[PDB]
């Protein structure tokens, strides 16, 4: 039932710049939420998982962090395949509620 | 399932006829004739038990009566 | 009038002062109330509609096992697994079971064995829980005077009418007196808190029968169960009281589940009470109600009327009544209209002098046609006395012997007394006047024994208590202190509750 | 990697029926977890089912309990989904999401593509 | 050769008939024989290779609890349910937390509270078990004689080479002679059964890393955990020890999730040995194998061999080895062939008188090159004594001085004979010949009272067993009964336990 | 109102000069508190938002060795020597290793051997320091009255409401008085130096959850660690802790290291409390607070009021409250304005003589529309009581039985003294009046047995104090000296430790 | 490392629950019955210590308990 | 997960290096040491419990030992 508020989903940056995206919590989840890199027609993957790590297969300059009320999604250098939608997603709570989607635009 | 509670522990003390009143007057006492007349042999070890406690003939007795009460229904 | 029959009516009086009498109300027991210069009313305790009620634990006692497993292990591959283990509608239990050669392992030892099975429940029972809030009291009045014996149990029609009325006494309004329009207004006041010890009492529900069960006795069943706050498909919160395994060899045991409870339950019932439901209220009969009666607007109907001056022949051959009094039927062969029946009692009757009670005070007329029946209700002194009814000639007399002694009666009212002061115990000193050292005091020292009585002994049977007697009895007799009245107060104590159905 | 397919979508009628068939590949199906997850446009993602391994504990959420029929097919390698009596607050892409499992624990892992379901006038 | 820098040499004697000397074979310690006139050879247990094991409970130690809810009722409507409760891959627990009408009640009570969590655990631990039938040891022979220090721990290639040979033993074949051809062939039977006490010995794997814990420890480890024959999701069959249920009111109340419990069980481990993984083969580092020597078919080998008549010129130092033997290798300077090493040792060199024994027995050179290097062990006797090689003109001579007496020789022999009695017990009388009264009988008497120790103390570290040392110490000082001796066999039987690293 | 659900509500009253009742604030015991003619408020200690911390020795438990090396020396030259040694970034121990002709050296002996290994750790805990001068407590007052149930734990809008109303004690300032503008103003002066013994407590970070850990067990923890005072790269002071050296020979031995320490610093946390994290300000739920209220400007609203005279329907059905007040809400059905509500108790209804205490004191209506819902509180007598609202016709009456006794209030009572003595002690005595011999000389006497007691035991667990107590149990009934009465003092005050939760 | 200390030597006795105060009164207990249940012939040679060693028999079963305590957590 | 069993209870005593020795000889020593040394009144205390304990001049301190053996432990 709990929403997942963020940053305001318009952003457009070069290629190769460091984007820090927050997402703000409702309640206390307490480091067990995920994100999602997803563009359209197209199946989105894991990004992070438990807040803190990453499973194999992307690069490692994605990098998450924070819990309890704001949690934040950070890229090192932005490569061209990252332009994507992004949004934060909890599982302390169930339902199991997203964010809002974040566009990633071109400069 | 074994074992049950007895309701009639805590039976409701009011005027009306309760679900078994017809039968608890003479359950839990023909359940130890039934028992005794099973076993007759019974009764002279809880004479001879009897005998050897208490010793002031009217302790023993009741001591019998314990004794043969606490068999039928194991308590 | 609604009070002639029923082997356990309790007479009341005593108000010279106050006029509020207080009187609790069993089910089995109706009460007549007796005053100075106000009608003897019949006050009754009818129903008792538990309604709108909650679940609790519903417990289960018809278990059908099917579609079991089983799987094993050589004894050191661990214990077995199985996705039926996974799942808690399936119940499941591992144990060791020697293995060889034979079973085709590599040890000789305890291998271990897990069976499952689908625990399906067929018919399930259905604790409810009463809140004592809504309770619904039903009490129903009825006056004594112009009306014959072919209204004391009917019921159909009391609105129209005003010799008998009902009340409701919830716990929201046990503000409730009844409009005994001509007759005045009887003033009442109950108490459904103090009922029968109730938020202590489901609503245990089975096969379509109902009971009153004791929440503990309730909560103390093992059985499966599970929560009441629940739809189809249920949770068996504990499956393993109905289901036993035996174990055989050869990497399967059998799971045997035992039958149906219902019998079990039901010879575990041995003090539930019974009730019936009435679809979504669970219309009882049973317990107390610690009323207490206004007389303020209690008047006489025809104490402005003059006496009947006709015929007055009898009809339906006047009875006693097993306490002593007699119901006279009347029918008056005139035309006097609203009138005044002019009725006592007589040792002889060369003086007519008036002995007995009337217990219908002023008994009247009020039709107005030819024929008009009538009922009245007398007390005799004990020895021989005519009923006198009529004023001058064409009186009637039918000679009365009411047998007995007022020894008798005071042993009777003694025993009755001591009955109802083992079936209520704290409410049995509510049945009197203001009290000051009977109906306080006593009230006080009796709750007071109560207490430390029913949390002493307080979960003995009829058997165990007349065990519990005897033991107390031979103490009683054999001690050289001064613990023998002791001992003995908790040999009356027991056994008074022994004497009593 | 994980062929996650969806089939069945297509155009409904208010208060008709669906019947959601997705297959999958690309790993172990009897020892995964597997969700329903919607792509309501206009709006957020949200979440509408989930299946246990075991094939009979199923789990929706507010809006659909009651509504959805939500099954697995262990032998052929299939999900289902008997959504019956929609509404046209229901019109979303339906994707087929695995959950992570003892791998990466409390997460939607790897997608589905999801189908187009539109139900309207 | 192979037994020269150990600091664990035993050695083994006394063969005047049989020729079945029994050793016990430590994996630390390396064990050289001395025969009458066969060949010293040098064994040594190098690996212990715990083949083909199955699974027993894999416990948890990294939960990561997500996906929870929570249901509560009124303080009359029973307890909670949740779809979450009726799977067990969710934990669940039931509270009685204080509700009111702040909490939309309708009473003030002990409302319950169902919450749930999905129990999701990371990283495992799997703890194997090790059958006592399919360990496979491998014993590492080596001869003394015509071999230099270069192959004295080089173990590529035996199969060609003769001097050093390996065998393993299985208990499928404790009938393993090694062949020496040309040495002859040691019979060699050993007893694989009576190893580091097996079947007890679960092998605990985690992180990669790999322990043999007892089966003991590994059952009382309260953790989560499921039986081994699993694959994917399994099924934790104790989720209480690794979630916590803190209490938060108003109808949810927080699953916090104890963390990783790695180090937990780490410093938990504070007696269990390490291992390594093979793959499907767990090779392991320690125990000990009570074999049994039978040199029957131990022949010198240049026993038929003419005395080298060349230089022998030093090479590499000659040098002590920790328990008085001297390595001296010499390289033969010239061409004589399969020939013989004239060596021995002297007291003074104008009688050349040979006193202390020579270890490599008869030591020959197998070369016939120019330069020939060769490794000798040479025991010479307490004080000063010369090395002499060579026979005539041209010998060497390198003056010794052994340090230390017969008497620090002795002692040391008792201190040692002592650590392998408190390493192995019932085994250390295992270390000679056929016994009357010294191996037989006192394995009687040890095997008696090992058994009715380690069935007594049995379970203490090495810190209660000073603890209660020091308390039979004190009882031993101060009691006038006959066991004063009993509470000082008590207190040597545990210090010299301690006494040991 | 917001001291209706808590299950540890205390009363305080008694104030017949000064006006000055000092409480101590609970964090799960809200306090209400009674006067002569003053209003009840509700006084709730709701947070303590410890602000702006500073960090100490942020221990670390997650280590990972790797990029190790080894170097070693022959039995004479000394030990080795490494570049790895000489940075505090890796750990290194020398050992010394036998070592021979098969290690390439000279001799046989004690060949040293070091070996190093970088020290990475992963995840560290940080334990930040509290400052006693920034506690920022958070104290939520409810006046009584005009309020229905909805706000009762309805804390969103207080700034415009006056029925409730929040305020800080920051040390900076503990005068602060709240505005309830009509009700006049609490005047509150707290005391937050004398917390929860702050200066003591370090807030423990780890894992993204938190703590409140003793001073004491944060610096005997044997880790990893750095000053907090402290960046990127950090240098840990003491890495001998997680890591181990099994020394394996031939010149280089095996650094393995303990793994994650996480559970096993969960499960030493047997003690701590936890907290939240606000961001910079870290929010818990704990502790108690010794404030005193001044009541000199609390005022009754609606004194000058008259009476209302309408219907005042029931709502919500009244229950009783885990104390025996009784917690009715009626809404006024008619439009009187700001008028006053007739509410009492009654034993009986034909006098209406008022007997319970009436905690909402002077109960009014605020509103002025149709339908105005309130919320009383009463608190009725042992026994039966009616509930009387209204003026004339059109009361209401909803009988009430509050169960017990004064004799078991009065044990009750005792026991919760004897609990909030157990959790405070010294602050015990800080709940009443004045004193002269109950608030001061009591808070002296206990004062210097607290001391005396929490310096001689002080330590100890529970179960401990359970072994204790049974020892000082057996030595107060077994002494023929004064000391028993000493020992059964050391007896109860240890024992009504453990009794409580 | 290996010697945490336990924070339960200086709980934080407040009104609200501490961390770990539903598994704190069966902590020790369960170490203790375990300890004892897997090495039953520390019972009798404790117990021939405390024989041993009490002067009454009311110092005898201190003994026996004491020892009992001790040799499951080594102090 | 809070009571994790010991394996020094059963030492598989062997030639080689056990997992834990060098951290064994005082892993005990520092839970007492650090304990006391945090907690001096119980030293008082437990001398003044075995003064009222023991009977000889040698039994009160193997009770005082035995005392500040096991509170350092809670076991």
């Amino acid at each position: 039932d709990i929403v997942m508020t963020q940053t305001p989903s318009s952003l457009a940056a070069s290629v190769g710049d460091s984007v820090t995206i927050t997402c703000r919590a409702s309640e206390s989840v307490s480091t067990v939420l995920n994100w999602y890199q997803h563009k359209p027609g197209k199946a989105p993957k894991l990004l992070i998982y438990a807040a803190s790590t990453l499973p194999s297969g992307v690069p490692s300059r994605f990098s998450g962090s924070g819990s309890g009320t704001d949690f934040t999604l950070s890229i090192s250098s932005l490569q061209p395949e990252d332009f994507a939608i992004y949004y934060c997603q909890q599982s302390y709570f169930s339902p199991r509620t997203f964010g809002g989607g974040t566009k990633v635009e071109i400069k | 399932a074994v074992t049950l509670p007895s309701h009639s522990t805590r039976k409701l003390q009011t005027r009306s006829q309760t679900w078994l009143e017809s039968r608890e007057y003479t359950k839990h006492l023909i359940r130890v004739e039934n028992w005794i007349f099973r076993n007759p042999g019974f009764a002279l070890a809880a004479a001879a038990i009897a005998w050897l406690l208490g010793s002031s003939t009217s302790q023993k007795v009741i001591y019998l009566v314990m004794i043969l009460l606490i068999a039928p229904a194991y308590s | 009038i609604r009070c002639i029959g029923v082997s356990n009516r309790d007479f009341v009086e005593g108000m010279s002062g106050g006029t509020w009498v207080d009187v609790v109300l069993e089910h089995g027991g109706c009460v007549t109330v007796m005053a100075q210069d106000k009608p003897t009313v019949d006050i009754e305790l009818v129903t008792t509609t538990v309604s709108n009620m909650a679940e609790v634990r519903s417990y289960c006692y018809e278990a059908s096992i099917s579609d079991m497993a089983s799987d094993s292990r050589c004894p050191t591959q661990g214990e077995a697994y199985l996705d039926k283990q996974s799942d808690t509608q399936y119940v499941c239990k591992r144990t060791l079971v020697d293995r060889g050669w034979g079973n085709g392992c590599g040890l000789f030892g305890k291998g271990s064995l897990v069976t499952c099975a689908k625990f399906a429940c067929s018919k399930k029972m259905t604790g409810k829980s009463i809140q004592p809030e809504n309770l619904e009291y039903r009490i129903m009045l009825s006056v004594h005077g112009s009306q014959h014996s072919g209204m004391i149990v009917n019921d159909t029609g009391h609105e129209t009418d005003e010799n008998r009325a009902k009340v409701e006494i919830t716990p929201n309004s046990p503000r409730a007196e009844a409009t005994l329009g001509g007759f005045g207004s009887l003033g009442l006041d109950c108490e459904p808190r103090t009922g029968l010890d109730f938020s202590d009492l489901y609503y245990l529900t089975m096969n379509n029968k109902h009971w009153l069960v004791h929440k503990e006795w309730f909560h103390d069943i093992p059985l499966p169960w599970h929560a009441g706050a629940d739809t189809g498909t249920p949770h068996w919160n504990n499956k393993e009281a109905l289901v036993e395994f035996k174990d055989a060899h050869a990497k399967r045991q059998t799971v045997v589940v035992l039958g149906s409870q219902e019998g079990a339950v039901h010879t575990a019932l041995a003090g539930a009470l019974e009730a019936e439901m009435d679809g979504a209220k669970g219309r009882l009969s049973s317990g107390h109600l610690k009323c207490r009666l206004k007389m303020d607007k209690l008047r006489l109907k025809g104490v402005s009327y003059s006496l009947c001056t006709a015929a007055f022949t009898f009809t339906k051959i006047p009875a006693e009544t097993l306490h002593g009094t007699v119901t006279v039927e009347v029918q008056y062969a005139g035309t006097d209209g609203p009138c005044k029946v002019p009725a006592q009692m007589a040792v002889d009757m060369q003086t007519l002098t008036p002995v007995g009670r009337l217990i219908t005070a002023n008994p009247v007329i009020t039709e107005s046609t030819e024929n008009s029946k009538m009922m009245l209700e007398l007390d005799p002194p004990f020895g021989d006395s005519y009923i006198v009814i009529g004023v001058g000639e064409k009186k009637i007399t039918h000679h009365w012997h009411r047998s007995g002694s007022t020894i008798g009666k005071a042993f009777e009212a003694t025993v009755r007394g001591a009955k109802r002061m083992a079936v209520l115990g704290d409410t049995a000193w509510d049945f009197g006047s203001v009290g000051g050292a009977l109906n306080s005091l006593g009230k006080g020292i009796h709750q007071i024994f109560g207490a430390a009585f029913k949390s002493l002994f307080g979960g003995m049977s009829w058997f165990s208590q007349i065990l519990i007697g005897t033991l107390l009895m031979w103490l009683g007799l054999n001690t050289k202190n001064g613990s023998i009245s002791l001992m003995c107060l908790a040999l009356g104590g027991v056994l008074i509750f022994l004497s009593t159905a | 990697e994980v062929q996650l397919l969806e089939s069945g979508g297509g155009v409904v009628q208010p208060g008709g029926s669906l019947r959601l068939s997705c297959t999958a590949s690309g790993f172990t199906f009897r020892n995964f977890g597997i969700h329903w997850v919607r792509q309501a446009p206009g709006k957020r993602l949200e979440w509408v089912a989930f299946i246990r391994y075991d094939g009979r504990n199923k789990y929706y959420a507010d809006s659909v309990k009651g509504r959805f029929i939500s099954s697995r097919d262990n032998s052929k390698n299939m999900v289902y989904l008997d959504m019956k009596s929609l509404r046209p607050e229901d019109t979303a892409i339906y994707h087929c999401a695995a959950d992570g499992e003892e791998t990466s624990p409390g997460s939607f892992d790897y997608w589905g593509q999801g189908t187009l379901v539109t139900v309207s006038s």
